[PDB]
């Protein structure tokens, strides 16, 4: 899985 | 080393879906927006932009596969400031106890639209578990990042 890791990344774009 | 394999891009690839909501291809700034909504974000139409950009290679206003793949890809690679890390934590250590439990990551989930069995929690828990109390806490989750 990699919801949690780009979840994150989506996150940092902030 | 420095390269993702076969079954990393597919399991990116699904990432993706999550925030294409209608699986055109393109993630757009509001289907960012309800993203970061249902992750107790609040963006302004300008931040969504600004977000978009730092991603949009191409500068047609919207993030395809292989530009959120890029970003992904690169994010892999470098380090945050302690800070972003830590309202990404947040956003799944809902009791704020500081372990991430399987029924945490399962409400993040369906709240993001996302059908998960509890042997696919446990199974996305098992991999970012370094210590094996079968949580995620936050040097688990840095490290993972
Ligand atoms: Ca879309
Ligand atoms: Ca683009
Ligand atoms: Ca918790
Ligand atoms: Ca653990």
């Amino acid at each position: 899985s990699k919801y949690i890791t780009t979840i994150a990344g989506v996150m940092t774009l902030s | 080393a420095d390269q993702l394999t076969e079954e990393q891009i597919a399991e990116f690839k699904e990432a993706f879906s999550l925030f294409d909501k209608d699986g055109d291809g393109t993630i757009t700034t509001k289907e960012l927006g309800t993203v970061m909504r249902s992750l107790g974000q609040n963006p302004t139409e300008a931040e969504l932009q600004d977000m978009i950009n730092e991603v949009d290679a191409d500068g047609n206003g919207t993030i395809d596969f292989p530009e959120f793949l890029t970003m992904m890809a690169r994010k892999m690679k470098d380090t945050d400031s302690e800070e972003e890390i830590r309202e990404a934590f947040r956003v799944f250590d809902k009791d704020g106890n500081g372990y991430i439990s399987a029924a945490e990551l399962r409400h993040v989930m369906t709240n993001l639209g996302e059908k998960l069995t509890d042997e696919e929690v446990d199974e996305m828990i098992r991999e970012a578990d370094i210590d094996g109390d079968g949580q995620v806490n936050y040097e688990e989750f840095v490290q993972m990042m």
